[PDB]
């Protein structure tokens, strides 16, 4: 009876992480939107305060996963519990990895736009 | 070798004598026979402090050379024209005179020069004329082969390429830091006075003196034995038995600060506020440094190490790296951070952290710090502005491996992670820490009765009313702690904590 | 690279030569090049990276750079290897800003034929050909050599292999489940053999590897 405790506290936190990273998403997007205006260009900067979540739990469904499979070794239904786990997270790791790669595409293509054409009149020295 | 006092250096001293004076050992007759001239020139280089002017002195002696002539580095210069090279002309007179009169049997002479990169940078303004000046004389188109020059610096790679040739300064020599060998040595040469003259106790173990004193350079050595004996003198003030034991040892190696050991004091004021685990999180934070300390220790091909923390402003970032800092007892520690540099001129700032690099690379065993990094780079965000160098100098420096088996860590930390990335600087690090501050009223509690508040009343009504009233709580720990002093230091804990605490979230 | 350096030393008139290996970044470039220049025999082989080039000033930076030409002239084999342009120029890509006057002195230097006859030849490296193009620059070179990404399971047994990490359940176990775990797979080999090594110290077995393996794509 822990040992479904233990496997729902791994589902109840997937979801969460699964959710953060949804919610990141959402931010990259609306920082590649507003280029403009001064002080809302900075507020989207509280993307961090949503990286930083999703390291921990990332350490944590890392420590709790692995606790589970050594647990289940003599038990096959354990294991198969287990094993879910690690495809779901697996699956999330993906899901992050896909987000941040679509992210550093788009911004070198923003980057890109801003510098190749003629510039604002010569700086000071 | 050993019979004079220099302790630890034993290979240096078979290369010297083997290529420096097995050509004027032997009679004339020999050697002439032989028909090979003299090296005329000499470069030891090491980081200063380690018994340089020593080894040079005592070579003259050895010899029965004339008494060496000294001289250092800047001092050279002159403001008028040309004199600041008479100066450089005229120490080679005596020999020239000598060796004209009496001929092949001349006694040999003896010229220190100190700091030595100090003028003579490579060329192509005075630089350069004092440079052929040495140039034009060092050899010149009259044989004189009866003098000899010693060099000491501490940057080998910046003299010009010239002197360097064979035949001008035909042997470089490495001096480093001493070893556990040395060290016991060092404190068997030095307490001899004491030794034989009876004025030292039976109790003290100098060999457990030496193993307790990690990269000490040498020097201060003397300074910690002085010490000790003045220590005792001035604690004896009666004439009965003037013996120095072991605690006087204890109390001055206790007192001296190494130049290349742990900087203690600033690390134990970066945490002043104190450790107190109000969740889980803090838990793992240090497992996980310590773990990388061990893969630093124990490998070998992962000789460095990038290790960055970061999270949102407040959250009491810097304070966990001191921490695992202070629990690992590598010997050599130091921190950067933005007090250190303020105020100086930017070349001065380049300088400095350039220096606090190479330092490293010499000890074992060595983790460094970076105190922030934004704040470092001058970074502004309207326009925005910064300074471009100063990036370019850490982004150099954090893919640099030492030169030898010696091994790095390397710490740093930051709040605006986003900025790094929209930089392009992030690929240095390779492992990464977060820190998010807390959303949670447990974690109100456990903090509160750590800082002992107030009585379990006004706790428990607080924290009902907070959640009674904020649901989403969410604030770093700075304010936290600011904010629960200041409802302390004033009147009525719910007039001002309540409301304070849901202000700032 | 090997018939390059043959092309150089036999030539009467192909004094000099300009070479570009670009590719990712980690795709490990430098080694390559070093491979080539060692097997060549060429007397004179030096090199010029900002390992060197740190915490000087600018205009020491030009001098330094003008005499590694200019000695390379006075002997009659010489080989170059030039590391990371676009990082010797401060090359940042807000505003973006750069330094100028070394840019124009690699600009002019990399076409100067050396005086009576005397033979060069030149090796450079970059992971930013973009910019290299928008600069235009790029018509300096002769020719360009292109390093790709290692792509395939097979390749990564290999690498296991030559590490000797593997046991013979173990590559199969790793193997198959990266075969499932991962359709897309592509990585330098520099974080390949940081992730090799630090999984050989602790949980030896598959498991701390596959999840790496899959955190390095
Ligand atoms: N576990 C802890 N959580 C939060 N603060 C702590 C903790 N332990 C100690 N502190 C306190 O945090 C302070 C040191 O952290 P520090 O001032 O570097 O925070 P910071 O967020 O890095 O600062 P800044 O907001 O300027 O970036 C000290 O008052 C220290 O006692
Ligand atoms: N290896 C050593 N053995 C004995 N004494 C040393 C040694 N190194 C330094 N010292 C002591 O330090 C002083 C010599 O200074 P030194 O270290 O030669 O100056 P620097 O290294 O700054 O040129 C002397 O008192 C000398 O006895």
């Amino acid at each position: 009876v822990g040992f479904m405790n233990k496997i729902s506290q791994i589902n109840r936190d997937l979801d969460k992480y699964d959710h953060t990273i949804n919610q990141v998403d959402s931010l990259h997007k609306r920082l590649l939107t507003e280029v403009n205006e001064e002080q809302a260009s900075h507020l989207r900067h509280s993307l961090d305060n949503f990286v930083a979540q999703a390291t921990d739990l990332q350490f944590k469904l890392k420590n709790e996963i692995k606790s589970a499979q050594r647990d289940g070794i003599h038990d096959t239904n354990k294991q198969a519990q287990a094993e879910n786990s690690r495809q779901r997270f697996l699956k999330l790791i993906q899901d992050y990895r896909i987000v941040d790669s679509n992210y550093k595409e788009e911004n070198k293509e923003q980057a890109k736009r801003q510098y190749m054409i003629i510039q604002p009149e010569a700086t000071e020295d | 070798f050993e019979d004079l006092g220099v302790g630890g250096l034993d290979k240096e001293f078979t290369k010297i004598f083997r290529r420096a004076f097995a050509s004027r050992i032997f009679p004339p007759s020999v050697i002439e026979k032989l028909g090979i001239s003299h090296v005329k020139g000499l470069l030891l280089y090491g980081p200063p402090g380690t018994g340089k002017t020593l080894i040079a002195r005592k070579i003259g002696t050895m010899l029965n050379a004339k008494e060496p002539k000294i001289v250092n580095g800047p001092e050279i210069l002159s403001k008028y024209v040309g004199s600041s090279e008479e100066n450089i002309r005229n120490l080679f007179k005596d020999a020239e005179a000598e060796y004209r009169a009496k001929g092949e049997e001349s006694s040999l002479h003896i010229i220190i020069f100190d700091e030595l990169d100090s003028v003579f940078k490579q060329r192509g303004g005075v630089g350069d004329n004092v440079v052929n000046q040495l140039l034009a004389k060092m050899d010149g188109v009259d044989q004189l082969n009866n003098i000899l020059v010693i060099g000491m610096t501490n940057r080998k790679d910046l003299i010009d390429s010239a002197l360097l040739r064979p035949g001008r300064f035909e042997v470089q020599v490495e001096i480093h830091l001493p070893d556990e060998k040395g060290r016991l040595q060092i404190f068997d040469i030095q307490t001899k006075k004491m030794r034989e003259n009876n004025m030292m106790s039976d109790d003290v173990n100098l060999a457990e003196l030496a193993a307790l004193t990690k990269n000490f350079s040498g020097a201060e050595i003397e300074g910690l034995v002085k010490s000790a004996s003045s220590f005792a003198i001035n604690k004896t003030v009666d004439i009965a038995k003037l013996k120095v034991t072991r605690e006087d040892f204890l109390n001055a190696l206790n007192d001296v600060t190494p130049a290349f050991g742990i900087s203690e004091e600033d690390l134990k004021t970066c945490v002043e506020g104190g450790m107190m685990l109000y969740s889980e999180r803090v838990n793992s934070i240090l497992k996980n440094g310590a773990r990388y300390v061990r893969q630093v220790r124990e490998s070998d091909k992962s000789r460095l190490v990038s290790l960055l923390i970061h999270g949102p402003a407040g959250s009491g970032k810097t304070a966990l790296a001191a921490e695992i800092a202070l629990k690992s007892g590598f010997p050599f520690i130091r921190l950067i951070s933005p007090n250190e540099l303020s105020g100086m001129s930017e070349s001065a700032k380049i300088a400095y952290i350039d220096n606090t690099f190479r330092d490293a690379y010499k000890s074992p065993l060595n983790i460094l710090v970076i105190d922030s990094l934004e704040t470092l780079v001058d970074w502004v965000p309207i326009g925005p502005r910064f300074s471009n160098n100063i990036l370019q100098m850490l982004k150099v420096a954090l893919k640099r491996k030492p030169p030898q088996d010696r091994r790095l860590l390397i710490m740093t930390t930051t709040s605006a992670y986003s900025v790094l990335q929209q930089m392009d600087i992030l690929s240095c690090f390779d492992n990464e820490i977060a820190v998010p501050n807390m959303t949670n009223l447990d974690e109100l509690n456990n903090v509160m009765i750590e800082s002992n508040f107030l009585d379990d009343a006004g706790r428990v009504k607080v924290i009902n009313e907070l959640s009674r009233s904020c649901p989403n709580f969410n604030v770093g720990i700075k304010k936290t702690l600011t904010n629960i002093e200041t409802a302390r230091h004033d009147e009525d804990p719910v007039n001002e904590l309540v409301e304070l605490m849901t202000q700032s979230a």
